[PDB]
């Protein structure tokens, strides 16, 4: 008789590669100003 | 001012002065813009950076590391412990590394700040830059 | 070995505080708290409230700072130097707070017998 179909699976990409792409939201975004305080040019003043 | 003449030092971390050494190498101060390669094997190094206090038990071992370096070499004593024995006038502390190995630059501080260690290196470079400039 | 236990026999109690920083140089304020808390028991010295919270807070900032070093050097042991840079990025922040208040980056010498400096 009539029998519909399902398309789900062990297709973990619906939520796994989602977390792996989190690095593209943080590691790529980590290309901000260099934290480095160059010395002898531009000294850090002691408190 | 800025010289492509590279320096290959071996950092000898013995006490607290070594922790400040790591902070200078890290991303906060950039000790690369001065031409410091920082090789870890003493066989291929020319600057001995003694960062920490030298115990009498370590003195023979340290001297060996020095003689094992190529002759065009210099030595930096970071902190008072390696400079003059620092705050330890005791039965087991060697009062300054310059008593067993000639040192070219003394960096005062307990410990010196990363900038003080950098200024100390510039001083070693200042010396070399005009050590091969006179004769 | 530099003779810590023998140096104490020749110093006054308050004079030994800076030597406690140089025992576990990674967490100096913690060393001072242990020592000072002990001497304050011998001398029977009460510590005011403001100092008690300043001690507890700075002792914990040192624990974070000390674990970061163990984690950074622990990461450095297996390559992955990327963790070493991040760990020391955070250590530099803790040192900016400690240095601004105690006056020194590593050997703070912040505690005093009876409270804080
Ligand atoms: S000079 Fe000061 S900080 Fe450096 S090893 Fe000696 S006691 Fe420790």
């Amino acid at each position: 008789k009539l029998s519909r179909k399902d398309y789900l699976n062990i297709l973990e990409s619906i939520l796994f590669i989602d977390f792996l792409k989190g690095l593209s939201v943080t590691l790529k975004n980590l290309l901000r100003r260099p934290i480095t305080t160059e010395y002898p040019k531009e000294k850090l003043t002691p408190p | 001012w800025g010289r492509r003449n590279s320096l290959w030092p071996v950092t000898i971390g013995l006490a607290c002065c070594a922790i400040e050494m790591m902070h200078t190498a890290a991303s906060r101060f950039d000790l690369d813009r001065l031409g410091v390669i920082f090789r870890a094997s003493p066989r291929q190094a020319d600057v001995l950076i003694v960062a920490g206090t030298v115990v009498n038990k370590v003195a023979p071992m340290l001297k060996l590391i020095w003689d094992q370096m190529p002759d065009p070499k210099w030595c930096i004593s970071m902190g008072g412990c390696a400079s003059a024995g620092g705050p330890f006038p005791t039965y087991s502390t060697l009062q300054g590394v310059d008593r067993i190995i000639p040192v070219d630059v003394y960096i005062p501080g307990c410990p010196p700040t990363p900038q003080g260690l950098i200024y100390g290196i510039l001083q070693l470079q200042r010396k070399i830059k005009e050590q091969g400039i006179t004769k | 070995h530099r003779g810590m236990e023998k140096l104490a026999e020749n110093l006054h109690y308050f004079q030994f505080i800076p030597y406690t920083d140089r025992m576990d140089y990674i967490s100096a304020i913690c060393n001072e708290l242990a020592y000072v808390e002990t001497v304050e028991r011998l001398l029977g010295v009460e510590v005011p409230e403001k100092a008690r919270y300043i001690r507890t807070m700075f002792a914990e900032l040192q624990r974070i700072n000390s674990h970061l070093l163990w984690l950074g050097t622990g990461a450095l042991d297996l390559g992955a130097l990327t963790v070493f840079l991040y760990a020391f990025r955070e250590r530099e922040k803790i040192m900016d707070i400690i240095e601004g208040n105690a006056g020194y980056r590593l050997t703070s010498c912040f505690l005093r017998i009876g409270g804080v400096h």
